[PDB]
């Protein structure tokens, strides 16, 4: 690897200069390079290759042919396997978030890159919120982002997180919480089967993981009430009937599940007089 | 319920009760009661159909205490709204 980092700089610098002037300086020397590696069926020196493209040829300019090419590199290392090597640049990814990764790394549009991508979302959300550091805030806001512009299929990954938020006890209320706070950055995305999934035992099991936590966790009801007041917009009569349900009728399946139930539907109720009735006169009524 | 052991909770039972109130003394407590438990924020704008003129809007609102000013836009707009 003496010679290599010569010509990765090299390439970098035309890669550059063709997003930067479009010029067709860099159209043969890249899409050679591209064959070499395709032939050599390289994925370490793919991905290396990328990760020293987006360092600091990413943030500079808008890229034509150089993110073409790019693309077309990740796609061919993407094609195999590559396991170790997508669950190192994913790492690689989520270091240099600044400031084009999302642009650079869910361009592969592919099946198990996006599956991949949001495995990783939610791994660095769930840090995020185990830690609670400084920089979390953006880290979340980038994650809600890519799984916003990624919206093929998120019923599916959504379903494996909520599953997982249930089975422990100790991370299970942490789980729950950045759940709530993707669900919240994202405008819902995901809500049709936000209440057909806690039927009697998911349900059962969040009221007794919840017991485990402290007095400012349980007060995510306030939380909880502004982000289902702000969603169900198809499905919003079955949930209403089902709390109803499960809140007056005593149908819960657990003793002090019903009281939850019956204090966040107050607190949606003082919420919606609160913000429908009661939120100014001057400027025109808010959407809900 | 009365007595709810919070804040938020017990605020919106206020204003709730406010707006479902008619006569002048219980809306004169009700808000007295808010301006002491609260901070020097405005409870006029606790109503979007309570449309005020605005021949009377700019005058209405050129009171230097709170409590006074809030207390006659309510009542105004009561007043307007029950004519």
């Amino acid at each position: 690897r003496a010679t290599r980092t010569l010509m990765d700089i090299y390439v970098q610098c035309l890669s550059a200069l063709i997003g930067s002037c479009p010029d067709a300086c860099v159209d043969a020397l890249l899409d050679t390079s591209v064959q070499h590696s395709p032939h050599f069926d390289w994925v370490v020196a793919h991905i290396g290759s990328s990760f020293p493209g987006t360092i600091i040829s990413r943030v500079l300019s808008c890229g034509l042919k150089d993110f073409c090419v790019h693309g077309g590199a990740g796609g061919g290392a993407g094609s195999s396997g590559g396991s170790s090597s997508q669950t190192p640049s994913t790492d690689p990814f989520p270091g240099s978030p600044a400031i084009p990764a999302e642009k650079r790394v869910p361009k592969i549009a592919s099946v198990v890159g996006i599956l991949g991508h949001l495995a990783s979302r939610h791994g660095d959300s769930i840090r995020r919120e185990l830690l609670r550091m400084f920089h979390d805030s953006l880290a979340g806001g980038s994650g809600g982002r890519s799984g916003d512009p990624s919206l093929q299929a998120t019923v599916p990954f959504l379903l494996q997180l909520a599953v997982m938020s249930p089975a422990l006890l100790g991370t299970v209320s942490g789980e729950l919480v950045d759940c709530l706070k993707p669900p919240a950055v994202l405008s819902q995305l995901q809500q049709h089967l936000q209440g057909f999934p806690r039927e009697e035992l998911d349900n059962m099991l969040n009221l007794a993981v919840h017991l485990v936590s402290q007095a400012s966790g349980a007060g995510a009801y306030r939380l909880l009430q502004f982000l289902v007041d702000t969603a169900m917009p198809a499905s919003v009569i079955t949930t209403q009937g089902l709390a109803v349900p499960d809140t007056v009728r005593e149908a819960c399946d657990r003793l002090i599940q019903l009281l939850l139930l019956h204090l966040q539907k107050l607190v949606h109720h003082r919420g919606g007089s609160p913000g429908e009735g009661v939120l100014g006169p001057p400027p025109p009524p808010r959407l809900v | 319920y009365d007595i709810p052991a919070s804040a938020s909770v017990n605020i919106g039972q206020l204003e709730h009760q406010l707006i479902l109130s008619v006569d002048p003394w219980r809306i004169r407590q009700i808000l007295i009661e808010l301006h002491g438990m609260t901070s020097e924020r405005q409870f006029w704008t606790v109503s979007n159909k309570w449309e005020v003129p605005s021949v009377y809007s700019g005058v209405i609102l050129g009171i230097k205490d709170n409590l006074t000013r809030d207390l006659v836009y309510i009542l105004m707009a009561k007043g307007l709204h029950c004519s």
